[PDB]
DNA sequence: TCAGGATGTATATATCTGACACGTGCCTGGAGACTAGGGAGTAATCCCCTTGGCGGTTAAAACGCGGGGGACAGC
DNA sequence: CTGTCCCCCGCGTTTTAACCGCCAAGGGGATTACTCCCTAGTCTCCAGGCACGTGTCAGATATATACATCCTGA
């Protein structure tokens, strides 16, 4: 759950650089971090202290979110290529296909009187 | 039975325990409650500064350990050795507080 | 101890309240069914972790969730600036009326007969004076 | 309780028995009576609510929301408690 | 020659009990009176003058003074009264 | 040419003028307000008044027609807040108000 | 910038305890120190010399302020120390 | 508990004065008119610090409870 | 100085809220730029206020007289 790790600022991150001799590390998450970058970066540079030059470097470096096919396309592929051997990852329909459906649904409702 | 201290021999313990001693007596977070609370009461939707609390704290610590000072005093002028309200009620009206 | 129940297939209860912020990542349940989203989530990504903990491998049954929102309300403005943050998900995918009793019948259907056993209920909420 | 928390208490309540005991131990009190928990409270309600008037009287002078440390200072520095330690 | 408060606060006697007069000990301490609130008003407004890092003394400390100064009701009823006059010395 | 002095134009009975000069001559800031000096002999009037109308009233009650320094503590001593506001103040020839402790008197 | 007193009052106690430290909340204690006192005597002396009707405040003035500042022997040695340092500057 | 008496306090009556209220002439300090310039108001940015809530532990607060020491009433 | 009783203190057990860490929004405390208008400064005029005389009556002081108040024999 190396989703917590969010922002490297955190105690518990200052703590984990203090436990030294850890000569091989790996994170587990369901999910990548807030839309902000930086925390992704923050994630990459706690998993792999070598990947930065900035904090918030991949406002420029990978300024997709932040042309078309040329600005999204390009700039996320070379984000997936240098993320390639860093981030593994596969859906529940790319493996398996056995989720029963789509399970999604929403609703709204009135409020009360009172409410 | 088990060992019990004559009573007073504690308190003599903390007396030296908590004179020797200089941080705050006062639970910080139900200080705040109070202090917010009573800021409430003049102007609302303000904020402070936690440092301004803590001057807040500083300064109240203090003066109610100067009072308890002068009422012990009252106390012990009157025999006593057990403060009463009567005492803390007179240290403030021979103060000028009241 | 209630993860185990959880897991008692014959468990006595059929439903169980979860933290957001804690339930949300604690539990392996391929028995969980349905799901009901109450808090709202100023980052979507925990209510994708609440919501998948009702099917992960091995689940048995159709999932079916919900997002109980009120009508022109604060929630709706969250829920829209949750909707916007989504957008950065897609980013790296990419790299690699309301109320209508019949419609939400409706919608919570997985067949006609519990939009029946509802008809019944309501026919009992009539009857109740 | 289980159904209903209900422990609103109150924020003078804030002060505990202990907490008092304690500064009276500062104070040299050897022995305290009963009543001295609850007079203590009044007290220093007061002993507040003088302060924060001032404190605050200054901050809506000043046009500003957050009650600053100096406001405090200021406050204290008016009735005759000059506070060292914080600017 | 040496000026003093005695006319002003002899006009407001006037002003309040028609009838009643004043001794001249009375008046005098009337006179140290309306001094030392002057000083305390004028002496808090400069300081608050000073807090804010600003230079000129206007209504707005006075105001802030008078409430930092007087009590309870004191303070109420200076305040509206400081207003009022204010008001309409810039009114007319 | 016409004149009309501060202090009619506010309507106050204080020498609107002389509290401006007193302001800027006592060094209280680098420059005084408009409105500082009207504002300030507003309530210096306030006060004044106040404390006139209680000692004319302890003068009432003594069956005086002038106001002597014993009526003024009697005024300045009886209301609450007055009280306060001189509380470090010794009113020359005022004296003390009348008052017995009950422990002292008879049984 | 925010100037204070922290360095001279570092400079003084390396002057008298030479090997002696101090931690930065004792320092801020001794820069209000620094600010409270002067304060003071500035304040006597301002309206000490506005009690003679004078503009200046000159040497003289902060002399009286501290004789009524300072309590007994203190109060001897601090004007003991001042005017043989104005002597000194005068000289220089 | 009650009446007598000695003292003290209060109360009407002159009467007497000196301290306060009031009139007058002077003069300087306050008002008017006018000009400059810089302090304060005001808008726009930004970003650091405050606030509200939750998670999780653990020292501390609360609570009961016996019992001895002090508070206190009496003399 | 003495008796007595009650109530505060010492202490074990149990509950609970403070402390610390985290997370998220966002909004007031700062900055700067610009402008404008409010007040310092100055010169001229004039009456508001001040010192000084002057009357007169409000309260102080005698002076005789009627009632409250406290102490005691009853
Ligand atoms: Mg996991």
């Amino acid at each position: 759950e190396g989703h917590r790790m969010k922002n490297a600022q955190s105690k518990l991150s200052f703590t984990i650089s203090h436990y030294y001799r850890t000569r091989n590390r790996l994170i587990l998450t369901g999910t990548p971090l807030q839309n902000n970058l930086p925390e992704l970066w923050a994630l990459l540079n706690f998993v792999l202290p070598k990947i930065f030059n900035s904090a918030k470097t991949f406002e420029d470096w990978f300024n997709t979110p932040f042309l078309t096919e040329e600005e999204t396309l390009l700039i996320i592929r070379r984000l997936h290529k240098v993320l390639r051997p860093f981030l593994l990852r596969r859906l529940k329909k790319e493996v398996e296909k056995d989720l029963p459906d789509k399970v999604e649904k929403v609703i709204k409702c009135k409020l009360s009187g009172l409410q | 039975k088990p060992h019990r201290y004559r009573p007073g021999t504690v308190a003599l313990r903390e007396i030296r325990r908590y004179q020797k001693s200089t941080e705050l007596l006062i639970r910080k977070l139900p200080f705040q409650r109070l202090v917010r609370e009573i800021a409430q009461d003049f102007k609302t939707d303000l904020r402070f500064q936690s440092s301004a609390v803590m001057a807040l704290q500083e300064a109240s610590e203090a003066y109610l350990v100067g009072l308890f000072e002068d009422t012990n005093l009252c106390g012990i002028h009157a025999k006593r050795v057990t403060i009463m309200p009567k005492d803390i009620q007179l240290a403030r009206r021979i103060r000028g507080e009241r | 101890e209630m993860l185990n129940a959880f897991n008692a297939p014959d468990s006595d209860y059929f439903c169980f309240l979860l933290s957001t912020r804690a339930g949300g990542l604690g539990l392996n349940l391929q028995t969980a069914d349905t799901v009901i989203i109450f808090d709202t989530d100023w980052n979507p990504h925990q209510d994708l972790q609440a919501q998948d903990r009702a099917h992960r491998i091995g689940q048995k049954n159709e999932v079916r969730i919900l997002r109980l929102i009120t009508t022109d309300s604060v929630e709706e403005v969250i829920l829209e600036r949750a909707m916007q943050k989504l957008d950065i998900d897609g980013k790296v995918i990419q790299a690699g009326a309301e109320l209508d009793d019949d419609e939400l019948n409706d919608t919570l259907a997985r067949s006609a007969d519990e939009k029946i056993l509802f008809d019944k209920i309501d026919k009992e909420r009539m009857n109740q004076e | 309780a289980k159904r209903h928390r209900k422990v609103l208490r109150d924020n003078i309540q804030g002060i505990t028995k202990p907490a008092i005991r304690r500064l009276a131990r500062r104070g040299g009190v050897k022995r305290i009576s009963g009543l001295i928990y609850e007079e203590t409270r009044g007290v220093l309600k007061v002993f507040l609510e003088n302060v924060i008037r001032d404190a605050v009287t200054y901050t809506e002078h000043a046009k500003r929301k957050t009650v600053t440390a100096m406001d405090v200072v200021y406050a204290l520095k008016r009735q005759g408690r000059t506070l060292y330690g914080f600017g | 020659r040496k000026e003093s408060y005695a006319i002003y606060v002899y006009k407001v006697l006037k002003q309040v009990h028609p009838d009643t007069g004043i001794s001249s000990k009375a008046m005098s301490i009337m006179n140290s009176f309306v001094n030392d609130v002057f000083e305390r008003i004028a002496g808090e407004a400069s300081r608050l003058a000073h807090y804010n890092k600003r230079s000129t003394i206007t209504s707005r400390e006075i105001q802030t003074a008078v409430r930092l100064l007087l009590p309870g009701e004191l303070a109420k009823h200076a305040v509206s009264e400081g207003t009022k006059a204010v008001t309409k010395y810039t009114s007319a | 040419a016409k004149a009309k002095t501060r202090s009619s134009r506010a309507g106050l009975q204080f020498p609107v003028g002389r509290v401006h000069r007193l302001l800027r001559k006592g060094n209280y800031a680098e420059r005084v307000g408009a409105g500082a000096p009207v504002y300030l002999a507003a309530v210096l009037e306030y006060l004044t008044a106040e404390i006139l109308e209680l000692a004319g009233n302890a003068a009432r009650d003594n069956k005086k027609t002038r106001i002597i320094p014993r009526h003024l503590q009697l005024a300045v001593r009886n209301d609450e807040e007055l009280n306060k506001l001189l509380g470090r103040v010794t009113i020359a020839q005022g004296g003390v108000l009348p008052n017995i402790q009950s422990v002292l008197l008879p049984k």
